[PDB]
C-alpha cells in the first residue's frame, strides 16, 4: 500500500500549499464575489 | 511496434477494465461495513435487553441482582466501544475512495474526449501531406516536373 | 472463537484496500503514458508528425 | 443481500442530504405556497 | 428560491455546488472557442484544394 501510493506522488505531484490557498483564497472570493453579485442582485 | 493510433483505442480499452474492476472492489468495501454496522446494532440490542432487565432487576429492592446484570452488560459494551470506534474510522476510508473514483471517471472521459480530436488532426495532416506531395509532381516544381516533359517532346 | 471471527472480519477489509491500491496504481500508471508526463508521452508524437 | 444492495448504491447514487432537504424545504413551500394560494383563493 | 424567505445559509452551499459545474463551463467553453479556429481554417484549405 505504501509502496504504490508513493508512486502516485511521483507521477502525479500533489497541489502545492501555495496553490492550495488559491482554491481557498480566490474561492473565498469566487464564493463571496459570486454571492456578492447575487446578494446585490436580489436587492 | 504496432501503430500508435491503434494502441490509443486499445490502451483506453484496458482503462475501462480497471474502472469496472475498481467499481467492484469499492462495492465489496461498501458491503462489509453495513455487515459490521448491523452487527453493532444487534449487540447493543443485546445490551439493551440487559438494560431492560436492569430496569426490572433493581426494581422492588433486588439491587444485588442488578449488579451482575450490568457486569454482564459491560462485556457487550466493550464490543460496542471497540466496534463502534472502528466503524467510524472505516467511514473515512470509503468516503475518500469514492471521491477518487469520481475524480478518475471525470478525468478518463475528458482524456478519451480529446483522443478523437487529435486523431482527426492527424488524419488532416496525412491528408495535407499526401495531397500536395503528389500535387508538385506535375508542374509546380522548377525541375523534374512531368509537365515539362510534354514540352520537351 | 471470539478472536477468530474478528480476525476473519478484518481480512476482507484489507483485501478490499489491497484491491483498491492495485486499482489505484494500474489506473494512473497507464494514465501518464498518454500526455501527463513531460517527455516520452505518446501525445507529443502526434504534434511531432 | 448486502452484496447486491451495495451495487445499487454504486450504479444508482442515492439523493444527497443537501438535496434531501430540498424536496422537504421547497416542498415545505410547494405545500405552503400551494396551499397559501388555495388558502387565499377561498377567502 | 434558496435565499428567498431568509434562508441565505442554504443558498451558499447551492452556489458552492454550482461553481464545480461552472469550472467545467469555463474550461470546456474556452476549449470550444479554440476548436472553432481549427475547423474554420481547415475548411478553407479544402476549398482551396
Amino acid at each position: 500500500i505504501l509502496e504504490l501510493e508513493a508512486e502516485r506522488e511521483l507521477l502525479n505531484p500533489p497541489p502545492s500549499p501555495l496553490d492550495k490557498k488559491f482554491e481557498q483564497w480566490e474561492e473565498q472570493q469566487a464564493v463571496e464575489a459570486t454571492l456578492a453579485a447575487m446578494k446585490a442582485r436580489r436587492s | 511496434q504496432e501503430a500508435p493510433e491503434d494502441l490509443l483505442e486499445r490502451l483506453l480499452g484496458e482503462m475501462e477494465l480497471e474502472l469496472i474492476e475498481l467499481r467492484r472492489a469499492l462495492a465489496q468495501t461498501i458491503a462489509t461495513f453495513k455487515s459490521t454496522e448491523r452487527q453493532r446494532d444487534a449487540q447493543q440490542l443485546i445490551a439493551q435487553r440487559w438494560y431492560e432487565k436492569a430496569q426490572a432487576a433493581l426494581d422492588r429492592g433486588n439491587e444485588q441482582l442488578a449488579r451482575e446484570a450490568l457486569g454482564q452488560r459491560q462485556s457487550y459494551q466493550s464490543h460496542t466501544e471497540a466496534l463502534g470506534k472502528s466503524l467510524g474510522e472505516q467511514r473515512a476510508l470509503v468516503e475518500q475512495v469514492r471521491g477518487q473514483l469520481q475524480k478518475l471517471e471525470r478525468k478518463y472521459l475528458e482524456l478519451k474526449s480529446q483522443k478523437n480530436l487529435y486523431l482527426a488532426r492527424l488524419k488532416s495532416a496525412i491528408a495535407a501531406q499526401k495531397i500536395e506531395e503528389i500535387a508538385g509532381n506535375l508542374d509546380n516544381a522548377s525541375a523534374s516536373s512531368l509537365f515539362e516533359r510534354i514540352e520537351t517532346k
